[PDB]
């Protein structure tokens, strides 16, 4: 799902004729690094957007009904005394949320994320300055090391005719 | 705890609590008994299936069967898919035990109230740490 | 339930029979002031139709039943529909008919100028 | 009593439109539902005590209309939304006759 | 902000007002729920200008109600607030949550998070006020406030004020 | 007597021409859903029973059943049944801690009236007590009876 | 107008549409033995001009699609050589009004 | 006319001149033509509404310091406006307290002085409303003035308007 490992659905014909449609696990380097790049960019963008939402003022939340209330809708729900904001349903004096108190906490979380992800961005800086060969199932077999002797998976690839996907 | 979400039918003119309320089912009206003012009109007095939420809980499941035009391979595949469900394994075994309760009571010609009492006795005593090592036949016989 | 041999035909129930055989512009645009046909070139009939008469009598009676001013002298009349018919008899109903032509255009015919021939 | 389809046809042939409307609305099921002008759906949250209206998604609070439809019509439209069909109701024409 | 705008309103006349001078009942009925009425689309409508001629066209009878529907078109002076605009006003109420300032016909609430930190609430004062090292924010005091967020319903408009920017605050 | 109508003698009707007896039996049972959720044949009281029918209950006895011979009118309770409810709720406004039961009684048909002819107490196959109440009335021929 | 004996080779139908404004109409000899217009069930069809069609649409406040239709394979339509969008004024004997003029547009 | 949802638009912000689709510069009047959007400064609004009220008073009849003006406009409101006048009374006392210019001559000549600017009606209405004393103060109060007017022209306009304001 995170595209770190690709799967190959090749079935071969072993000499005992008890063939099964085995799956081959391998890595597609450019697809994997693009997935990693997209994931970290969406992580930092979502954290920045959460920081922006935390930059919004605190607002309110009615503890009886457990519903948030922004500062804009608090003014439409203030009392005749002009002193307290009352809930629409519970008719309870609104208590303040913490949108802004944790804003510095979210920024420090972003800072502690940023130096930890720094080797990843350094690696992507060195990769973006270089050329990545788009490996596939055939390319990955060039640097293959077999793990066990009696391997039922025959790594020899079988091309076919008629497949036009 | 939580929102109120409760509607009380109090007469806005008599201002008497508790309100004297007469439910005119025939005329579809809820009226105040003291002054005759209606409170809620168009009141609501088959389409689904009966379900007692004390015997099998809040379990809502439907089975797959042959229709007017039905290919059997689809039915077999769907039955195998529905059988391979992990979240209702406890529900599956308590339903199997309820089926065994009904089979033992029917073989004994016990009445329906005995089956209901034995089923609720199994359900209340189900999944108890003090009752874990006993055989299924023991739970069967003791619930009966 | 019920068990009666007196056969009552189930009305509005032809779906049994349906399921038995299941296989076998230039002059005016938008909403401008042009939509009103002017009075000099109104081409509809000057006679007030039975539907126009029914709806004018109903509307006038609904107004009279809701304490509208009455522009005729009452002769002891009480029913709002009969007051409405007396108003229509001597042409004292202050309403008009917007007769919609099929292209959306309309003619405004006053109740006063329409002829009540029926 | 059943005011069936062909009773409605007889009232159509009579030309009594308002009586037909009264039978189908004021005699069986008269429902007031709110719609917004942007999307024709009935997904408007109305708080009549607070005089507040809102359609989420469109995020509009000033373009709300109330209509009187049969409750069977509201049920039909909500069932169509359950079938992933949008029966968008609008209070103004878009094309000529 | 004050504006002059041409508006159209759909007015229902009860059949009791179908008199010989229906137009003046219709104009008065235009008056009492438009003068001072609040609409979120066009702001607080203040006064109906140019009374002598008002576009009253032919009114449609509702088919089941019996009331006449007139779409009266008129020119009126309005007051529509916006975000990012600077309006002066006077404080009319104060609390620990903040204070409400009256701007034109409309009250704008300035929250406790939107004053500078030198300003703090002093409930012991009579009337309660917000006190700082250089100025006080009391009732019936002129104050310049910028509106940075406003919410308008179908009939109610509420705005959020702030005086934390420089060249704002009391006047 | 036009279009298949008939004129039938009122004096003959008074003397028993085509007068008929009509019996309607009402069945009811008390069933044990669980342990405490069981129905009970008893005369309900407005103080401790919810959703009582607005028809009278005075014709019932202590067992919740009307005695044979008692004249009944429309929507009168002939079998009184109560089931317990969950305590400490808030429904219809007129809900208190006194209401430990709800009314599951069987009223007469709203248009029907007559005389309770026979009341039959017994147990079903399951052993649950169930009752059968027969109400007798007479249909005197009138305008609209089919002959 | 081409009047053939029995049939045409289907490989000639592709060249039957020629360069405008030339129009090619093919008629079978067997289909043209009897004039269908002389039949008592066939009323008088009169093709309308462009100005007549415009006046017809204006006076009845109509559109092109709101007219009654006649398909461009109808034997009377092929007899009159109707093209798409042409309107024929059909005059037929009426048992309630003697003469009744109808209009059909060629789709 | 198209039936697009067109639900995406920028928020109404006075800094970015976005006042809504019903507050564009060109406005279609009831007689049909496009006409310039009318934005009134507070003194201008007070004069216009007072003229409307005295016109309505004259129609009803036929059918200066702040203290003596407040009572006069109050009795004018009582003799002219009926119910739901609370918002109108608040507006009139607001325009009385925040009145930069008293008579019609000052307001009209302020309009023809601001018409030499050729700026947006909203920002010149704000300039006639807000009593800014320095050009950068008006720039930070009204963000529309950024890259719109020269600093020396803005300075002379503001100090002129300071000379124009009376009492
Ligand atoms: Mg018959
Ligand atoms: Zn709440
Ligand atoms: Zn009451
Ligand atoms: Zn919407
Ligand atoms: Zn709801």
């Amino acid at each position: 799902s995170d595209r770190l490992i690709s799967i190959h659905k090749q079935r071969e014909y072993p000499p005992n004729s008890k063939s099964v449609e085995r799956v081959y696990y391998y890595v597609k380097y450019p697809h994997a690094i693009d997935a990693i790049k997209w994931k970290v960019h969406q992580v930092v963008q979502r954290l920045k957007d959460d920081l922006d939402k935390n930059s919004e003022p605190n607002g309110y939340m009615c503890p009886i009904c457990l519903t948030k209330y922004t500062q804009l809708e608090a003014v439409q729900l203030l009392n005749f005394d002009r002193t307290e904001f009352l809930c629409s349903l519970c008719d309870e004096p609104l208590v303040e949320d913490d949108s802004g108190k944790k804003n510095k906490e979210k920024q420090d979380k972003l800072n502690r994320l940023m130096d930890q992800i720094q080797p990843i961005i350094d690696s992507l800086k060195k990769i973006d300055d270089s050329r990545i060969e788009e490996n596939t199932f055939e390319i990955a077999l060039a640097r293959l090391i077999p793990p066990q002797n009696q391997s039922h998976a025959a790594y020899t690839y079988n091309p076919k005719k008629g497949s036009t996907m | 705890r939580g929102p109120n979400l409760n509607i009380v039918l109090t007469c806005p003119e008599c201002k008497v609590y508790p309100p004297k309320i007469v439910e005119r089912f025939s005329e579809g009206d809820v009226v105040c008994a003291l002054c005759g003012l209606v409170l809620s009109d168009k009141l609501v007095d088959r389409v689904g299936e009966a379900s007692n939420p004390l015997l099998d809980g809040n379990n809502l499941s439907t089975r797959i069967g042959k229709g007017e035009t039905t290919d059997m391979r689809f039915t077999k595949e769907l039955n195998k898919a529905q059988g391979k469900n992990v979240m209702d394994k406890k529900d599956n075994e308590v339903q199997a035990a309820f089926a065994k309760i009904t089979m033992l009571c029917d073989a004994a010609e016990l009445p329906k109230i005995v089956k209901d009492c034995a089923k609720e006795a199994y359900k209340l005593c189900h999944d108890e740490k003090t009752l874990k090592g006993k055989s299924m036949e023991s739970i069967m016989a003791a619930s009966i | 339930n019920e068990n009666f041999e007196d056969f009552d035909v189930e009305h509005f129930s032809d779906e049994e029979t349906y399921e038995e055989k299941p296989q076998f512009e230039q002059i005016r645009r938008k909403t401008l002031k042009e939509k009103a046909i002017p009075k000099d070139q109104r081409a509809t009939t000057p006679y007030m139709t039975k539907y126009e008469r029914a709806r004018i009598l109903g509307t006038r009676a609904l107004q009279i039943s809701m304490n509208a001013p009455v522009f005729v002298d009452l002769e002891g009349e009480t029913d709002p529909l009969r007051i409405a018919m007396k108003e229509l008899a001597e042409k004292k109903i202050p309403l008009v008919i917007r007769r919609y032509l099929p292209d959306g255009s309309f003619e405004d015919w006053s109740v006063e100028e329409l002829i009540v021939d029926l | 009593l059943r005011f069936g389809e062909m009773e409605r046809d007889c009232m159509i042939a009579h030309g009594a439109a308002s009586f037909l409307k009264e039978r189908l609305m004021e005699a069986s099921d008269a429902f007031r539902v709110h719609i917004c002008g942007i999307c024709g759906l009935m997904t408007v949250i109305a708080k009549l005590n607070h005089n507040q209206f809102e359609c989420k998604g469109c995020d509009n609070k000033i373009d709300i209309y109330q209509i009187h439809i049969p409750y069977a019509a509201k049920l039909l439209f909500q069932e169509l939304m359950a079938m992933n069909i949008t029966p968008r109701l609008y209070t103004d024409r878009s094309r000529d006759f | 902000m004050f504006f002059i705008k041409d508006l159209s309103l759909n007015i229902t006349l009860h059949p009791s007002f179908f008199g010989p001078r229906m137009k003046q009942y219709l104009k008065t009925k235009l008056l009492e729920e438009v003068e001072g009425s609040c609409t979120g689309k066009f702001g607080y409508i203040l006064c109906v200008l140019d009374y002598d001629n008002i576009d009253i066209q032919r009114g449609r009878i509702l088919p089941t109600d019996g009331s006449a529907e007139f779409n009266v078109k008129y020119r009126a002076v309005v007051f529509k607030p916006f975000k990012g605009e600077v309006v002066d006003g006077t404080v009319v109420s104060c609390s620990q949550h903040g204070f409400e300032v009256q701007v034109g016909p409309m009250k704008v609430f300035v929250t406790k998070h939107l004053m500078p930190q030198d300003l703090t609430f002093n409930a012991g004062s009579n009337p309660p006020s917000y006190q700082s090292s250089e100025d006080v924010i009391t009732i019936k005091s002129r104050i310049r406030v910028k509106i940075e967020g406003c919410i308008s319903q179908v009939s109610s408009i509420h705005a959020i004020g702030s005086i934390k920017e420089d060249y704002l605050g009391a006047i | 007597n036009q279009e298949d109508s008939m004129i039938m003698n009122q004096s003959s009707i008074d003397r028993g021409l085509f007068r008929s007896l009509f019996f309607r039996s009402y069945m009811d049972q008390e069933k044990k859903y669980g342990m405490s959720i069981t129905e009970t044949f008893e005369k309900p009281q407005r103080t401790n029973t919810l959703r009582m029918k607005h028809g009278t209950y005075d014709k019932l006895d202590d067992d919740g059943l009307i005695a044979p011979g008692v004249r009944v009118s429309g929507e009168d309770v002939i079998i009184g049944k109560t089931t317990p409810i969950s305590p400490d709720e808030e429904e219809l406004g007129q809900r208190t801690a006194y209401h430990s039961k709800r009314d599951a009684s069987t009223p007469l048909r709203s248009t029907e009236n007559g005389i309770v002819d026979q009341v039959l107490v017994t147990t079903n196959q399951d052993g649950l007590k169930f009752v059968k109440v027969r109400v007798r009335t007479t249909k005197i021929p009138q305008i609209g009876d089919k002959f | 107008i081409f009047v053939y004996q029995n049939n045409i080779t289907p490989s000639a139908m592709k060249l039957v549409p020629s360069i405008p404004p030339a129009t090619i109409e093919t008629f079978n000899e067997a289909a043209l033995v009897v004039n269908i217009t002389h039949h008592e069930l066939v009323p008088k069809h009169i093709r309308l001009s462009s100005d007549e069609k415009r006046e017809l649409l204006k006076r009845y406040r109509l559109k092109e699609s709101q007219l009654p239709r006649i398909q461009r394979a109808d034997p009377v339509a092929l007899y009159l050589g109707l093209k798409r969008g042409e309107v024929v004024k059909i005059i037929r004997k009426s048992e309630t009004s003697g003469r009744y003029a109808s209009y059909r547009i060629c789709m | 006319r198209r039936r697009r949802l067109k639900k995406v638009e920028e928020e109404e912000n006075a800094a970015t001149l976005q006042l809504g689709q019903e507050f564009q510069l060109k406005q279609i009047n009831h007689q049909g033509e496009e006409e310039e959007l009318i934005a009134l400064n507070l003194s201008e609004a007070r004069l216009v509404i007072k003229e409307a009220l005295v016109e309505r008073r004259r129609a009803f009849k036929r059918s200066e310091t702040r203290e003596k003006e407040l009572e006069s406009i109050d009795v004018l409101l009582e003799q002219t406006t009926g119910g739901n006048n609370k918002d109108l009374k608040n507006t009139m006392q607001y325009l009385t307290n925040f009145s930069r210019f008293r008579d019609q001559e000052t307001v009209g000549a302020v309009i023809q002085l601001l018409k030499s600017t050729g700026l947006h009606p909203f920002e010149v209405a704000q300039l006639g409303s807000l009593a800014c004393d320095t050009a950068d103060e008006a720039k930070t109060l009204i963000p529309s003035l950024n890259n719109k007017i020269s600093d020396d022209e803005l300075e002379r306009i503001l100090k002129e308007l300071s000379n124009l304001e009376t009492l």
